[PDB]
RNA sequence: GUUCUUUGUAAAGUGCCUUCGAAGAGUCGAGUUGUUUGGGAAUGCAGCUCUAAGUGGGUGGUUCCAUCUAAAGCUAA
RNA sequence: GUUUGACCUCAAAUCAGGUAGGAGUACCCGCUGAACUUAAGCAUAUCAAUAAGCGGAGGAAAAGAAACCAACCGGGAUUGCCUUAGUAACGGCGAGUGAAGCGGCAAAAGCUCAAAUUUGAAAUCUGGUACCUUCGGUGCCCGAGUUGUAAUUUGGAGAGGG
C-alpha cells in the first residue's frame, strides 16, 4: 500500500507517541477519567449549558419587548477559558475543573493539574476537548469550570468530587511518578 | 491569568518536559515543508506579546533556515532570522511581517513562526489598533530590515554605542562625509 | 455634417441599431467610388457619423447596466472608479477617520482648547 | 531630459499650476474676529503686536484693548431617562429618605448602590420635580 | 607646518553647497504664516520652563527646558492632561531638585494662566 | 451661523479616604571565529558552543553612588 | 455499536470576494561587495564599510518617546543646521582615519499592545443576504472565536469601593 503524506505523518506520530519514554508531567494525562464517571460528570454538566447565541438574542429581545411597554437571581453555568479558569483556581471560585487530554499544543495545559492539587481544587483530566466542547457551544474548550451551582444539584456536585477523588486521584498517585511510554 | 505559566515554562528549554516537546516537534517539523502555514501558535504566549491576536486575517507561518556560513568562514553577516522573514514575506506577497520568534532548533535547521497580518482584510482594515499596517509605507517591513530582529542587525538603538548606526549608517556616513559649504564661507 | 449626439440620445435600441446599419453600407457604397475619383469629402463624415451612433449605443447600454447595480456593493470593474492603483488600496475615509474608544473618550475629555495670551 | 523632452513636444498639453503668490499670502481662518482685524500688508507677528496677543512665548532670537476687549466680551458670556425617573419615584414613595434602609433594599435598588449616589440622584429628580 | 585635508575620498560627489539660505529662510517663515493662519488666536509654540543648564561649563546659564512636570503643574494648581490643552509642554522624564528653578517655573505657569484667555467649547 | 437629533440608573475628570497591585528568554550574559568602528574602555553586528535572574537587570561615575527599564508596536514637522 | 456522531489535522473546487509580481528609481531602507590608487618594495592599512550586482518602500524614507546623556545648582524622544572640532579616540602611532555630550538655533507631539476574571452573561468581529439617507448604516443568517475577540489597565503607575 502507498498513504498520503499527512496520513503517513499522523500514523508516525501515533506509534511516536507511544514508543519514546515521556516526562511525567505528561503521561498524568491519559491516565484518565473512567466511562461512568465521565458519563456522571456531564449528567451534571449538561445542565449548565451556557446559554447559546441564538437563546440569548432572543431572550434579550424578550426583556426590551416586554420592559420599555409594561428581581432575578444570577444565573449559573459552566466556566471555560483558559484565563479564566487558571484565574478561578488559585481563587480558589474552582470546586471542579475539567481538563482535556487532547491539547494541540500539549505545554498549554501541563501546569494545571499540578496547580489543582496544589491549590485543592478538585480536578479531573476527562478525555475529549470536542467532548468538552458539546457543553459549552464551542468546538473545542481545553477547560470547564463549575464554581456556583444551584441547590439541587449541590448535593449531587459534592459527591462528584469525591467520587473524582476516590476514582481519580487515589488510583492515580502513581502517576506523579514514573515516565510513561516504555511500551516495546 | 494563564500566560504567565506558559512565559516561565518557556524560559525552561533543556527542562525535560520541553526537552520532549521540542524533540517530537523538531522530527515531525522536518516531515512538511520548508515554509508551510502553521494552523495555530505553538507557543501562543509568545506569539500574542508580540502581537499576534486571535482573530481573522492573523496568519502564523512556520519556517526553517539552514545555519552557519577561510573558506567555511567566509561569513554571511545577516541573520538566519532575517532570511526566515524574508521568505515568508516573498511567499506570502499579500500579507505583511509583523514579528517572528524562535520556536525549535538542530544541528542543521532553525526553525521560526512569523506572525502576519492581512492588511486588505476588512477585520484588520477598520479597528484602530491594527489598520497602520495597511498604510504603504510598510509593504515588506522584513526586506528592509523594519522589524524586531532587522532592527537589531542594522544596530539601531539609543547611545554612545550605536553613533555609527543610529539613524542607520549609511545615513550618517553620507552626511558625515560631506563637504558643507555656505554662501558666506564658513 | 454627419449625425449629431443629442438627436440620437431620443431614440430607442433598434433605430439606433437600424441607423447603423444603414451607415455601415452607405460607408461600403463609398469605399467603391473611392477608387474612381482622385478625393471624396464625404467618407470622412461617415466615418465620424458611425463612431457616434456607437458612442451612443453604448452609452445607453452602460447606463442601463448602471441602473441594475444601482445602490449595491460589487458592481462590474469599468462601472467602477479608475483614480490609480495606489488608491484603489489606501484606507477609505471611514478606515482611516476610524479612532479606537479609548481615544474618543480622550477626545472629549480633552480636546485641545483654543486660547489667546495677553488679556 | 528623456521624458520631459516629449511632454514638452506632445499635443497633450502641461498640466500648469500657477500656485505662486498663494504661497506668501494665506488668509487667517479659525477665528473672525481676527479675520476681520488683520492687516495683510503687514507681516505675521506684526499683526499679532498689532492686535496686542503674544506671538512667541520664548523670548525671540534676533532684534524685535483695541481688540482683545471683543474677545473677553465673548468668553466672559443633564436631564434624567424615562426609566431612571420612574426607578426613583419608586424608591421615594416606599421609602421617602431612609437612605440606610433605602440602599438595603433588594426589591427596588437592584443594582447595589451607595447612599450618596441616591441623594444626589433624588436631589436632580427632586429640582427638574416639585 | 599642522594642516590635514579629508580629500583622499571621492568627495566631489559629495559637496552640498547651500544656494537655497535666502529660499529655506522665505518658507519657513511662509511656514509659521501658514501655522499662525491656522492656529489663529493662540501663540505659534507651547509654554516652555526655565532650566539650568549641565556640566561645570554652562551650569552659570539659565535655558529653556522641553517641558515642566507633574510636579510643578500641579503645585500650580492644575492638571498635565489639561495642560497640554492650554499648550503648556509636559516634560515626565524630568526630575524637580532646585527649588529656585521650581518657584520660577511654578511663577511663569501663574502668570501665564493670569494673561489666557480660554474660549468655551460652545 | 441656522437647524435636526440627543438618554442610559451612559461615558468620563478632579481631590481625599479606604483595599489591592503583574512589567516582553535560545533573550541578557559568557566564551568563541569572522566582520566592523574613532571606540585603546575591547564600538556595533553576524555565526557557532554554553546559557541566566527578579528588594531584578542594564549603563555610567572617585566604600558605594547616579541614571535608565531591554529582549513588543505606532507617530507629523 | 460491526452503527452513528463530535472534533483535530490535511486537501480540493474556472467556488465568493480579494491581493502579490512589472515600470520608474534623484533622494530614502536594506542585503551583497571589489579593484585601479595611496601609503618605500608591502600579507595589515588605504581608496571604502565606496562602485558594480540583488531586494524593498514614499512623498519623503529612516529615525523616534530612553535598558539616553551626564557628574551638574543637572539636562530630557528623534531629525536637521552652527558650534564642539580636525578636538577625544584609532592607526608600520606611517599614509592617514576621526566622533559624541554640552551651548545656540530650525522644528517640535505624543502615545499603544502583551502580562493581573466581562465571568450578573463574547459585551467583539468577517462574510452572505433584504432594505436605506451608501467611502457607510440597519435587520436576519452562516461563521471566526474561550488555545481569548471586546471594554478597563501601560509606570507619568494603575485598578475595586466610599
Amino acid at each position: 500500500v502507498k498513504w498520503p503524506e499527512y496520513v503517513r505523518v499522523q500514523r508516525q506520530k501515533k506509534i511516536l507517541s507511544i514508543r519514546l519514554k515521556v516526562p511525567p508531567t505528561i503521561a498524568q494525562f491519559q491516565y484518565t477519567l473512567d466511562r461512568n464517571t465521565a458519563a456522571e460528570t456531564f449528567k451534571l454538566f449538561n445542565k449548565y449549558r451556557p446559554e447559546t447565541a441564538a437563546e440569548k438574542k432572543e431572550r434579550l429581545t424578550k426583556e426590551a419587548a416586554a420592559v420599555a411597554e409594561g428581581a432575578s437571581p444570577k444565573p449559573y453555568a459552566v466556566k471555560y477559558g483558559l484565563n479564566h479558569v487558571v484565574a478561578l483556581i488559585e481563587n480558589k471560585k474552582a470546586k471542579l475543573v475539567l481538563i482535556a487530554n487532547d491539547v494541540d499544543p500539549i505545554e498549554l495545559v501541563v501546569f494545571l493539574p499540578a496547580l489543582c492539587k496544589k491549590m485543592g481544587v478538585p480536578y479531573a483530566i476527562v478525555k475529549g476537548k470536542a467532548r468538552l466542547g458539546t457543553l459549552v457551544n464551542q468546538k473545542t474548550s481545553a477547560v470547564a469550570a463549575l464554581t456556583e451551582v444551584r441547590a439541587e444539584d449541590e448535593a449531587a456536585l459534592a459527591k462528584l468530587v469525591s467520587t473524582i477523588d476516590a476514582n481519580f486521584a487515589d488510583k492515580y498517585d502513581e502517576v506523579k511518578k514514573h515516565w510513561g511510554g516504555g511500551i516495546l | 491569568g494563564a500566560y504567565k505559566y506558559l512565559e516561565e515554562l518557556q524560559r525552561k528549554k533543556q527542562s525535560d518536559v520541553l526537552r520532549f516537546l521540542q524533540r517530537v516537534r523538531v522530527w515531525e517539523y522536518r516531515q512538511k515543508n520548508v515554509i508551510h502555514r502553521a494552523a495555530r501558535p505553538t507557543r501562543p504566549d509568545k506569539a500574542r506579546r508580540l502581537g499576534y491576536k486571535a482573530k481573522q486575517g492573523f496568519v502564523i507561518y512556520r519556517v526553517r533556515v539552514r545555519r552557519g556560513n577561510g573558506v567555511n568562514e567566509l561569513k554571511y553577516q545577516r541573520s538566519l532570522r532575517a532570511t526566515a522573514e524574508e521568505r515568508v514575506g516573498r511567499r506570502a506577497a499579500n500579507l505583511r511581517v509583523l514579528n517572528s520568534y524562535w520556536v525549535n532548533q538542530d544541528s542543521t535547521y532553525k526553525y521560526f513562526e512569523v506572525i502576519l497580518v492581512d492588511p486588505q482584510h476588512k477585520a484588520i482594515r477598520r479597528d484602530a489598533r491594527y489598520n497602520w499596517i495597511c498604510d504603504p509605507v510598510h509593504k515588506h517591513r522584513e526586506a528592509r530590515g523594519l522589524t524586531a530582529t532587522g532592527k537589531k542587525s542594522r544596530g539601531i538603538n539609543k547611545g554612545h554605542k550605536f553613533n555609527n548606526t543610529k539613524a542607520g549608517r549609511r545615513k550618517t556616513w553620507k552626511r558625515q562625509n560631506t563637504l558643507s559649504l555656505w554662501r558666506y564661507r564658513k | 455634417a454627419g449625425v449629431k449626439a443629442y438627436e440620437l440620445r431620443t431614440k430607442s435600441k433598434e433605430q439606433l441599431a437600424s441607423q447603423l446599419v444603414d451607415l455601415k453600407k452607405e460607408l461600403a457604397e463609398l469605399k467603391v467610388q473611392k477608387l474612381s475619383r482622385p478625393s471624396l469629402p464625404k467618407i470622412k463624415t461617415v466615418r465620424k457619423s458611425i463612431a457616434c451612433v456607437l458612442t451612443v449605443i453604448n452609452e445607453q447600454q452602460r447606463e442601463a447596466v448602471r441602473q441594475l447595480y444601482k445602490g449595491k456593493k460589487y458592481q462590474p470593474k469599468d462601472l467602477r472608479a479608475k483614480k490609480t492603483r495606489a488608491l484603489r488600496r489606501a484606507l477609505t475615509k471611514f478606515e482611516a477617520s476610524q479612532v479606537t474608544e479609548k481615544q474618543r473618550k480622550k477626545q472629549i475629555a480633552f480636546p485641545q482648547r483654543k486660547y489667546a495670551i495677553k488679556a | 531630459s528623456v521624458r520631459k523632452r516629449k511632454m514638452n513636444r506632445s499635443s497633450v498639453g502641461k498640466a500648469t499650476r500657477r500656485n505662486k503668490d498663494k504661497q506668501r499670502k494665506i488668509n487667517i481662518q479659525s477665528n473672525p474676529i481676527i479675520a476681520a482685524n488683520w492687516d495683510y500688508s503687514l507681516t505675521m507677528a506684526q499683526n499679532y503686536k498689532k492686535l496686542g496677543l503674544r506671538a512667541k512665548l520664548q523670548t525671540p532670537a534676533g532684534g524685535k484693548e483695541t481688540e482683545v476687549v471683543k474677545k473677553l466680551e465673548e468668553l466672559a458670556s443633564r436631564s434624567q431617562s424615562e426609566r431612571e425617573e420612574e426607578w426613583l419615584e419608586k424608591l421615594y414613595k416606599k421609602h421617602g429618605d431612609d437612605y440606610k434602609k433605602m440602599f438595603f433594599d433588594k426589591k427596588l435598588n437592584i443594582y447595589q448602590q451607595s447612599e450618596g449616589d441616591l441623594k444626589r440622584r433624588l436631589l436632580r429628580w427632586k429640582k427638574r420635580n416639585g | 607646518p599642522i594642516l590635514k585635508n579629508h580629500f583622499r575620498k571621492h568627495w566631489q560627489e559629495r559637496v552640498k553647497v547651500h544656494f537655497d539660505q535666502a529660499g529655506k529662510k522665505v518658507s519657513r517663515r511662509n511656514a509659521r504664516a501658514t501655522r499662525a493662519a491656522k492656529i489663529a488666536p493662540r501663540p505659534l509654540d507651547l509654554l516652555r520652563p526655565v532650566v539650568r543648564a549641565p556640566t561645570v561649563k554652562y551650569n552659570r546659564k539659565v535655558r529653556a527646558g522641553r517641558g515642566f512636570t507633574l510636579a510643578e503643574v500641579k503645585a500650580a494648581g492644575l492638571t498635565a492632561a489639561y495642560a497640554r490643552t492650554i499648550g503648556i509642554a509636559v516634560d515626565h522624564r524630568r526630575q524637580n531638585r532646585n527649588q529656585e528653578i521650581f518657584d520660577a517655573n511654578v511663577q511663569r505657569l501663574k502668570e501665564y494662566q493670569s494673561k489666557i484667555i480660554v474660549f468655551p467649547r460652545n
